[PDB]
């Protein structure tokens, strides 16, 4: 019954409503995740969680299906609905068709919600950008990303959020084949990647590995603090 | 036609079920499976009309997955069971009825080993021991007649053998094969299919 | 050819008011005066009745109405806005006596009808209701008396006043009232009440006046009000 | 501020007229028309060596005959794209033929200024499309090319460029095209104005090509014969 | 209760050849036991290179060619081309297969040229489905005529006959014949009898009497 | 200033700025001429091409088999309007059987036209429509407007320097009805090519022709089908 | 029959200063009997049962729907329920399936809070209230608790006396009806206590 | 028309929700909303607003509402607009345990009207409702649980919380005093006395000025229960005793 | 009808008849009962010739979309599992179609029976039409994994011309079809009088 037209055109042909909401992803917490060759591998900075807040509840990554998971930057109250929505479509893709949702269909879908709220009358755009790491049912590891606009892109290794230019080019830099030889390399090139703008984490980086095995495992401030310790003597061995 | 038989002891559910597929006078398939898993922990064995069957228990298989990937943990067997008899209840006097009658079997974190029979007509029920089917006819005196609440798995699978030699004897329908699974802490575990 | 607005029309201000219902509130403050009393053993409601050129007939539009049995009705403010909650909150009533078989609590009453209002402030293309409602009731053996004001929030009282000089009112009331004065002793200071903000000098033609008890609701007869005015 | 359906004084819609200024920000795509074929080409723009540049796609497939190439807000032409594979497949399923260039350029031209606010469907569009398509493919009239735009306006082309340095490309166009050229030349002469316009070097992973032809389908090009015709500066 | 339907009579067949198309129908219409009009063919022209032919219930049969006409020129406009036989053909398929529930009530046989300029015949049931064959009998007296045409143009059951391609006076020759064969039986059948030839020229129609009985 | 943005707002001048910008587009696409005689009616349009590496313009469109249009403006708004003069002439066909009479499908399109110029948030069509037209009452030759004001006129043309071909159309005016089908249109591109700068005029690439008569259904000539009115042709006479 | 599909039988009666209320525990389809401890009577406030006799689903949809409208009723009012507002709520809830009614008659027993007042009432499956002050019946033995109630109720009854006219009411009744029995579950609701005791019945 | 639209559902230049930021002003003006979870229960404390001599007191409470079997929570901002969010809640608890049939878990009712608060700031052009909520309860799952609601509709599990008046000066008091696994019931009450007192700018504290109420877990069922007038004056004197331990 | 397919060792084999009926009358003997939905794809049908026809198109057309929108060819399990969604809809309605959905996937050689009372099953083998209990005897009698590609041909050609020779409505010819990992291949189509000939000797 509203149809109010929110997202429009500007003299210059630059869509504003959705240009702020992606001023609201670059506020949002950064997030990172780098595809490796057996594993994919996601975290999130810039926490600054109050200790006295359950960090269960207030976890960036998210589970999407058996295989697909995802992280976001921006506004959470404006993810949890796209994730819901994702996780919907993910179970409606076993009634339809019975084969599993592959990375690249779900990352479609996610884009295509986003650019509908661009597009649509009485909607304000989502200000959030996603990352969607899976497996495919042939091997190949997969990593995306999108943003309010509907714009999605495949990537090695990405990062949006609170200085995502900064990372970005971090990752330009340290991502070679010797950085993603195994799986605990792959874990290291995401947390060195969070200590360019983390004040020391450790406590302020959660992060979760994927395998094409196993399901989806997020690790602890115990095992987190193991890599904090192993690159430290990496980074101390200039002597 | 096709069977359904549930065995609750102290600390798992016994289930099986067989593996014929029949149209009018022929057996088109020899390995088919009656059994939905929904959980880790839980299964739904499905039988009635053709296409209601796999329609009803496919729909409530992945709405309890879109549960566990909602909250990160899974549905109760006793949630399960009463979220299947809700869908079915109130499909009941709707424009398209589900002729299924079921039967769910689970385990609990902190209530154990749970076995739920549920009618066409949405009529939840739990018991030690149901079946479904014209072969429930045959066999449902041999569970009254030898089942103790205590009774072991190697011994609640000598009843359920029972049950199955009664079906070859007297059941006038062929049904050569069944498909049998344990529940217990550890999960689903499959069992050697009992053949004849 | 018609359709309507679907954007609010209350809105936060930057400083964090909802500016509208401010504005309605004070809609309500230029309203007539009326008072309700709590008696522990009736309720009061008793509201002035300026008719400014004797023309007027007094008797054809009421103040104090009867939303049931048991439950009354004044406010402060605009008339046409009273009259549309009055016709809502006898529709609410019967709703719950149709379903329970039961008269309606003034507690649940109170809450319905707050609701509508709450509605108002949130509803596309609407304003707020320009009246604060003061309602009365007796049920379970005990009398009620609530305030329900443009916000659409609810207040439970032993005695208030409304409208213009509604701080002279409450002043003289935690001043006079006492948790323990009877009916006819409730009638006397709601009268007095309206008497301290009145201007004109009180005849039976000039105020409204309803109780409610166990026997019920009802609005006082002239004569009954005149001889109250007997002080 | 006003409405979506504005006239300006002059006479066009100003939601329309800005949206064709939308295009402007896009990347550049060429397309030629040939008595051999259509090519369509376009440049990705990769802004990291991160991205994966196979996932940038900006000419995809309709039907075996028909293929098409966008500028401006690839997200907007997402649902035009998919409006158009739909009709194709809708009119073979009721004609049992497949359906003309000129026909499926018309369906999707159609939907251009179906936007507005009040008298509106509870999904309706609120804004004209950011992007402008270049469709080419082949039936009984032979090789065709299409241009189409925000306007809804549809026309054919003999060669066209649309982007952001649409207006340098389309003058090198009307310098090399004439009407005998062949299908190598075609794809050549598109590659050479496209490194002339591109901020960065024509790369084989750079760039997107597409040819529709008489002999077989919509093939898209792939690293190594995409490098058959960068060796060849 | 009311009934939806009559049955009116009337056949229609369909040849192809080799640089023609024939299409040939009675022209009786009849309800009951009684006879509407003795002057009524079914054969129906839609383009220079398709012609229709329509049998069963009359009342469905006029909306549906009506709809058809309506459905010509809305593919006129929207593609700058004419339908062809093929197109036509699988267009009536999913117009008939729209009324699944409730039926028409219809036989139709589509004869005409296809892009190569051969004969083609296309004949339909009544709810849609279709296939291209070289000769098909559809209505009242479709059993009638059809097994002598499985005989002579099909050379079915027989042991030494050459083969001979089908030529444009033989072909009408057997129209003829099985039609007058099928008013002696089919009281349905007779009147008139008119034949649309399609060729390289167009539409070109001929009518010979029948019996009247 | 304050009351050009919406169709709803009267000016204080008693006039509605944005029916009168939609009139603008009108003018903004090439012209069209048409015209008619005592058995013929017929649209020539001029068309202009974006850059002459691509295509001249569709400018005359079918509507059905007694009835064309020629269309100046808003391409998408001429197609749209385009289908609903298809589809209000199916219907005549289907239910009738016979040809919906000219007079009475421009009467529909000045009610579908009017709706919008009314109501709040919509917009006029933005494209003027020449018709060309035969029925019991002979050929005839319609104009049609954003505003939904129509006229039925001897002679009309419309669209950018149609101007210099109201004035030939004037002068040549008492000559139409007696006329023959071969100087009819002769008559049609003299006045087309007065909307031309004297550099260059008519050729085969930018003449649309559509003829409708008593002899013929509405046909349109573009190419090589238009050679044959282009020969026969007399220079400017500036 | 649609109410004969299923069985059961579901009782209340009316004491001193108590009320009891029993039912059957067969669950079964027709002649097969499936399960020997089924649920007919609910709570619905501490002091207040309802016992739901006919379809199975019905007994279980109407048992659960009613009990999601007193949780609301319970929260919006600051109280707990009243026996003759918990009829009406039920009279209420069958009606609005006038047309397609749940094949159940519903029987309520309890004692009205703070003045303790014993309350029994049976209703239809379209839901028309019907108080009494000695008894009501419900089920597909109505006739044969009908019988056995008539005989055996007496006026004032303390809690040990109406348990064992409730007890051989019931267990008589169900003995020559073919669809119910297999035990008998029997609630006494007294002001300060509940007793809840299983009976034993023959099981044929 | 679109000329009295104040777009309420719109992004700002910046990036941020002009209407939200604006509701979340008025949550700062309402009353002290505090909560502290403990070991063996959880509790919530809130400043009374209704505080006049003439009001009736008819209810149990004036900021807490019961929602469920095992769940409560309390309210600040608009109070009407608290109504509606309730009541909704309310509905959404007895929608689960009709299908499930057992309580719905903590935060499973949290995100419910939290998806409804986001609607409102995304869609349809209404105002977004100006309450935040806080949220106790226990569930099969974690336990006692203690969450935050925002108008946005964004929420958060915490530990300890405040929302109201001078919720940036109470939530780093409970920052100082709050010790993680070792705070119980009788602990986690004395705090919440503690940091009212120094937020409320009338620093006296009576007990009807304030309102508390707890949430235990008693022998298998969820109890709450709102504590009464003599309860909470018990608590103050116990509080005033500390002030008194300063003269050392 | 009759229509059979089997997976062996080298492929599926899918036969079909081609006579349609229109109650106790032939209409016609040279119906293509199998339906071609990707060079990899195929779909036999049995029961209403328009239900058949209509529906099978309707899931060429749905597969189609399906590949031009993910780049991938659709699954023989995805592809079953459309059409026997499009037709429960209409379940009770008196749609009458059973059908074999079977191809090549990166599962391997797939087989589907699809109902048009919502039947959905994998099997090895099937006989679908109103044949299908005489063709059942002998592919079963003559069956084995390890058969060569021409015997597995002949057991399937037999098998329908033995239905054709038990039932009144199959009959015309019988069509062959081989479905390898490359994609399918039209094997034979041979008259039952000429087939008829051969097996007597
Ligand atoms: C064998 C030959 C006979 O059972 C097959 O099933 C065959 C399959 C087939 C597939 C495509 C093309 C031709 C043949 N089926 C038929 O030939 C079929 C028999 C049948 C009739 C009616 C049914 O109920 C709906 C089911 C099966 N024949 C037809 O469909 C004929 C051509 N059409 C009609 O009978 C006409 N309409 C009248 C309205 O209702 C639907 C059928």
């Amino acid at each position: 019954s509203y149809d109010r037209a929110i997202t429009v055109f500007s003299p210059d042909g630059h869509l504003f409503q959705v240009e702020y909401a992606q001023e609201a992803v670059k506020k949002g917490s950064t997030a990172v995740g780098v595809r490796g060759k057996d594993i994919v591998v996601l975290g999130v900075a810039k926490k600054s969680v109050a200790k006295l807040q359950d960090e269960r509840t207030v976890r960036k990554i998210c589970a999407l299906d058996d295989n697909v998971c995802m992280a976001f930057a921006g506004l959470t109250a404006d993810a949890r609905i796209v994730i819901n929505r994702a996780r919907v479509e993910c179970q409606s893709h076993r009634l339809t068709v019975e084969d599993p949702v592959t990375v690249e269909y779900i990352t479609r879908y996610i884009a295509s919600l986003k650019q509908r709220y661009t597009q649509s009358n009485g909607r304000r755009p989502f200000g959030i950008s996603a990352l969607i790491v899976g497996f495919d049912f042939d091997g190949t590891p997969r990593l995306y990303q999108t943003d309010p606009s509907g714009t999605y892109h495949a990537w090695k290794a990405n990062a949006i959020g609170r200085g995502a230019k900064s990372v970005r080019e971090f990752l330009e830099k340290n991502y070679t084949d010797d950085a993603i030889e195994t799986d605990d390399l792959t874990i290291k090139l995401v947390i060195k990647a969070l200590l360019e703008v983390v004040q020391s984490g450790g406590k302020n980086i959660e992060l979760a590995v994927m395998r094409r095995d196993q399901p989806l495992k997020i690790l602890n401030p115990e095992e987190i603090e193991k890599y904090v310790a192993e690159i430290e003597k990496e980074k101390e061995e200039n002597e | 036609m096709e069977y359904l038989i549930g065995i609750q002891g102290p600390d798992y559910v016994l289930v099986a079920s067989d593996r014929v597929a029949a149209s009018n006078i022929v057996q088109m398939k020899d390995d088919h499976d009656k059994m939905f898993k929904m959980s880790e922990k839980i299964l739904l064995l499905c039988v009635g009309e053709a296409g209601d069957t796999v329609q009803f228990a496919e729909y409530i298989q992945k709405n309890v997955q879109l549960y566990k990937m909602r909250n990160g943990y899974e549905l109760s067997p006793t949630a399960a069971a009463n979220f299947t008899r809700r869908n079915l209840a109130d499909c009941l006097r709707s424009r398209t009825p589900y002729h299924v009658n079921l039967l769910l079997a689970g385990y609990d974190e902190h209530e154990g080993p749970a076995l739920y029979y549920m009618d066409y007509l949405a009529a939840l029920a739990k018991a030690p021991f149901a079946a479904h089917g014209y072969g429930a006819f045959l066999t449902l005196s041999i569970l009254d007649r030898y089942y103790t609440p205590t009774i072991s798995r190697e011994r609640a699978v000598e009843l359920l053998r029972k049950c199955l030699e009664e079906l070859q004897k007297r059941f006038i329908l062929n049904l050569p094969t069944f498909s049998v699974r344990v529940i217990d802490k550890d999960g689903i575990h499959n069992l050697e299919n009992i053949a004849f | 050819a018609k359709r309507g607005y679907s954007f609010s029309l209350t809105t936060f201000s930057p400083s964090g008011k909802l500016v509208q219902i401010e504005y309605a509130l004070a809609a309500v403050a230029g309203g007539a005066p009326s008072v309700g009393i709590k008696a522990a053993n009736g309720v009061v409601l008793a509201t002035e009745k300026k008719q400014k050129s004797i023309l007027y007939d007094e008797r054809s539009v009421h103040k104090v109405e009867p939303i049931t049995k048991h439950i009354g009705l004044v406010y402060s403010g605009m008339g046409p806005d009273y009259r549309v909650l009055v016709h809502r909150a006898r529709k609410l009533a019967q709703q719950y006596y149709l379903v329970y078989q039961e008269p309606i609590p003034t507690a649940q009453l109170v809450q319905r009808v707050a609701s509508v209002m709450q509605e108002y402030t949130q509803s596309g293309g609407v304003r707020p209701f320009g009246v604060s409602l003061l309602i009365c009731g007796w049920n379970e053996g005990r009398p009620y008396l609530f305030q329900s004001d443009p916000s659409g929030a609810y207040f439970a009282w032993k005695a208030t006043a409304m409208g213009k000089n509604y701080v002279n009112g409450k002043t003289f009331l935690e001043k006079r009232y006492n948790e323990d004065l009877e009916l006819e002793d409730a009638i006397h200071t709601a009268i007095l009440t309206l008497k301290e903000s009145f201007e004109g000098q009180m005849t039976e033609d000039n105020i409204e006046v309803g109780i409610c008890n166990e026997a019920g609701f009802r609005r006082l007869t002239p004569t009954e009000v005149r001889d109250y005015l007997a002080a | 501020d006003r409405g979506v359906n504005t006239f300006s004084p002059e006479g066009r819609l100003f939601q329309v007229e800005y949206a064709i200024e939308a295009i402007k920000l896009g990347s550049t795509a060429i397309g030629i028309q040939t008595s051999e074929g259509v090519c369509l080409a376009v440049e990705k723009r990769i802004t990291s060596p991160l991205m994966e540049p196979s996932s940038i796609e900006k000419i995809v497939e309709i039907d075996a005959h028909i293929g098409c190439a966008m500028s401006g807000l690839i997200a907007d032409a997402k649902t035009l794209i998919d409006k158009a594979r739909v009709e194709t497949q809708n009119h073979w399923f009721t004609y049992n033929e497949t359906m003309t260039v000129e026909s499926v350029t018309q369906a999707v031209s159609n939907l251009a200024l179906q936007f507005g606010e009040e008298d509106a469907d509870p999904g309706a569009m609120s804004r004209p499309f950011g992007v402008a398509l270049l469709f080419g493919g082949v039936d009984e009239k032979g090789p065709q090319l299409f241009h189409m735009d925000p306007s809804g306006t549809f026309v054919q082309c003999d060669a066209r460029a649309i982007g952001s340095a649409s207006e340098g490309a389309q003058s090198s166009l009307q310098e090399v095209y004439h009407k005998s050229m062949t299908l190598k030349e075609a794809i050549k002469s598109s590659l050479i104005i496209l490194k002339q316009v591109m901020e960065e070097k024509l790369n084989a992973t750079n760039i997107e090509l597409a040819t529709v032809q008489p002999g077989q389908n919509f093939h898209m090009f792939t690293k190594e014969e995409l490098e058959e015709v960068i060796k060849d500066i | 209760r009311f009934s939806p339907y009559a049955f009116n009579g009337g056949t229609v067949l369909a040849i192809a050849g080799e640089d023609f198309s024939i299409v040939a129908s009675d022209t009786r219409l009849s309800e009951g036991f009684s006879i509407h009009t003795r002057d009524s063919p079914k054969c129906y022209k839609l383009t220079d290179k398709t012609v229709i032919g329509c049998s069963g219930f009359h009342g469905d049969c006029l909306t549906l060619t009506k709809i058809i006409e309506a459905r010509l020129k809305m593919y006129k406009h929207s593609n700058n081309k004419a339908m062809t036989t093929g197109a036509i053909a699988a267009m009536l398929s999913t117009i008939l297969y729209s009324r699944r529930f409730f039926p028409y009530y219809v036989y139709n046989i589509i004869g005409g040229l296809d892009e190569e300029g051969k004969g083609a015949v296309y004949s339909f049931d009544p709810v849609g489905s279709y296939q291209r064959d070289s000769f098909k009998a559809g209505g009242s007296a479709s059993a009638m005529l059809q097994p002598l045409l499985d005989n002579q143009v099909g050379f079915k059951n027989m042991q030494n006959v050459e083969h001979v391609p089908l030529t444009l006076d033989r072909a009408m020759r057997l129209v003829k014949d099985v039609f007058i064969s099928a008013a002696e039986r089919d009281v349905y059948t007779g009147d008139a009898l008119r034949i649309c030839i399609v060729t390289k020229e167009g539409i070109r129609e001929e009518t010979v009497p029948l019996r009247k009985d | 200033n304050q009351y050009d943005n919406d169709v709803t707002v009267w000016s204080p001048q008693g006039r509605i700025h944005q029916i009168e910008y939609a009139m603008e587009a009108v003018k903004q696409g090439s012209a069209t001429v048409g015209l008619k005689s005592k058995t013929h009616a017929v649209l020539v349009a001029l068309k202009r091409a974006q850059s002459e590496l691509a295509a001249h313009q569709k400018k005359i469109l079918h509507v059905d088999n007694h009835i064309g249009i020629s269309i100046a403006g808003l391409t998408a708004d001429a197609r749209l309007l385009c289908n609903f003069m298809r589809q209000e002439c199916l219907d005549s066909r289907f239910v009738f059987d016979r040809p919906l009479p000219v007079s009475r499908l421009v009467s529909l399109i000045g009610s579908k036209t009017q709706i919008p110029t009314q109501r709040y948030g919509r917009r006029p069509y933005g494209v003027g429509l020449l018709i060309a037209g035969y029925d019991d009452m002979g050929p005839h030759i319609f104009q049609t407007c954003p505003s939904a004001n129509y006229f039925d006129c001897r002679a009309m043309s419309i669209g950018a320097r149609s101007q210099s071909a109201r004035t030939y159309l004037e002068r040549h005016m008492s000559e139409f009805m007696e006329c023959n089908l071969d100087e009819l249109v002769k008559h049609g591109l003299r006045a087309l090519r007065e909307t031309l700068p004297a550099e260059q005029d008519l050729t085969t690439k930018n003449v649309s022709i559509g003829i409708v008569g008593k002899d013929l259904e509405f046909t349109i000539y573009d190419d090589d089908d238009v050679s044959p009115f282009l020969d026969g042709l007399e220079e400017r006479p500036q | 029959s649609i109410m004969s599909y299923n069985g059961g039988a579901v009782m209340a009666m009316k004491g001193k200063n108590c009320v009891a209320i029993a039912a059957d525990r067969r669950f079964g389809i027709q002649a097969q009997m499936v399960t020997t401890d089924f649920q007919k009577i609910f709570p619905m406030g501490d002091r207040l049962y309802i016992g739901l006799a006919g379809l199975a689903t019905d007994v279980q949809t109407v048992a659960q729907r009613l009990k999601f409208r007193l949780n609301l009723y319970e929260l919006k009012e600051g109280r707990q329920i009243k026996p003759y507002t918990l009829m009406s709520m039920v009279a209420n809830l069958l009606y609005e399936k006038r047309f397609g009614p749940y094949y159940t008659e519903p029987v309520i027993a309890g004692l009205d809070p703070k003045t303790f007042k014993p309350f029994i009432c049976s209703l239809d499956l379209i839901g028309c209230p019907m108080v009494t002050d000695d008894f009501v019946v419900s089920g597909t033995c109505s006739e044969q608790m009908y019988g056995m109630c008539e005989s055996l109720w007496e006026p004032n009854m303390d809690p040990e006396h109406l348990f064992e006219t409730i007890s051989q009411a019931m267990l008589n009744a169900v003995d020559r009806d073919a669809v119910s029995g297999m035990g008998v579950i029997v609630h006494v609701i007294e002001k300060d206590k509940i007793t809840t005791r299983t009976l034993k019945a023959r099981m044929d | 028309s679109r000329r009295y639209d104040s777009r309420t559902t719109i992004f700002s230049p910046e990036g941020r929700l002009y209407q939200v930021e604006y509701a979340m002003e008025a949550i700062g003006h309402a009353g002290t909303c505090l909560g502290i979870l403990a070991n063996d229960g959880v509790l919530l404390a809130a400043e009374r607003r209704n505080i006049h001599k003439l009001l009736d007191e008819v209810f149990f409470s004036e900021k807490i509402y019961k929602l469920n079997e095992d769940m409560a929570c309390s309210v600040a901002g608009i109070t009407s607009d608290a109504n509606v969010l309730t009541n909704e809640l309310r509905l959404i608890a007895q929608r689960y345990l009709l299908q499930y049939q057992e309580p719905i878990p903590c935060e499973q009712l949290v995100t419910a009207l939290c998806d409804i608060k986001q609607a409102y700031t995304q869609f349809g052009g209404k105002r977004p409702f100006g309450v935040s909520l806080l949220y106790i309860g226990w569930d099969k799952h974690y336990g006692f649980q203690l969450y935050q609601s925002d108008p946005s509709g964004n929420y958060g599990g915490w530990k300890a919380t405040c929302i109201g008046n001078n919720s940036a000066a109470a939530v780093s008091m409970l920052k100082q005093d709050y010790k993680e696994g070792e705070m119980t019931l009788k602990s986690a009450l004395a705090l919440a006395v503690k940091v009212l007192n120094k937020t409320m700018d009338v620093s006296k504290l009576s007990a009807e000025k304030v309102e508390i109420a707890t949430l235990t877990r008693e022998s298998g069922k969820t109890v709450i229960r709102v504590l009464k007038q003599k309860e909470v004056e018990q608590l103050i004197k116990k509080h005033e005793e500390e002030e008194a331990k300063a003269e050392r | 009808t009759t229509t059979l397919a089997f997976k062996f060792l080298h492929g599926v084999i899918v036969a079909a008849d081609s006579r349609a009926t229109a109650g106790a009358y032939i209409a016609s003997q040279t119906v293509k009962k199998v339906i071609e939905i990707n060079p990899y794809l195929l779909g036999t049908m049995a029961g209403g010739a328009a239900d058949c026809s209509f529906w099978e198109r309707l899931l060429a057309r749905q597969c189609r979309i399906y590949e031009l929108r993910n780049k991938e060819r659709i699954s023989v399990a995805a592809a079953s599992k459309l059409l026997a969604n499009m037709v429960y809809q209409y379940k009770g309605m008196g749609l009458s179609m059973g059908t074999m959905i079977c191809g090549w996937d990166k599962r391997g050689p797939g087989l589907y029976y699809v109902d048009s009372e919502g039947n959905r099953i994998s099997g090895t083998a099937f006989s679908v039409g109103s044949g299908s209990v005489y063709a059942y005897g002998v592919m079963d009698r003559g069956y084995s994994y390890d058969l060569k590609v021409e015997e597995a041909y002949d057991l399937a050609r037999r098998a329908i011309y033995q239905a054709t020779y038990r039932d009144a409505y199959s009959g015309g010819a019988v069509n062959l079809y081989h479905v390898r990992e490359d994609g399918w291949i039209r094997v034979s189509s041979d008259n039952v009088a000429d087939l008829h000939d051969k097996y007597s000797s």
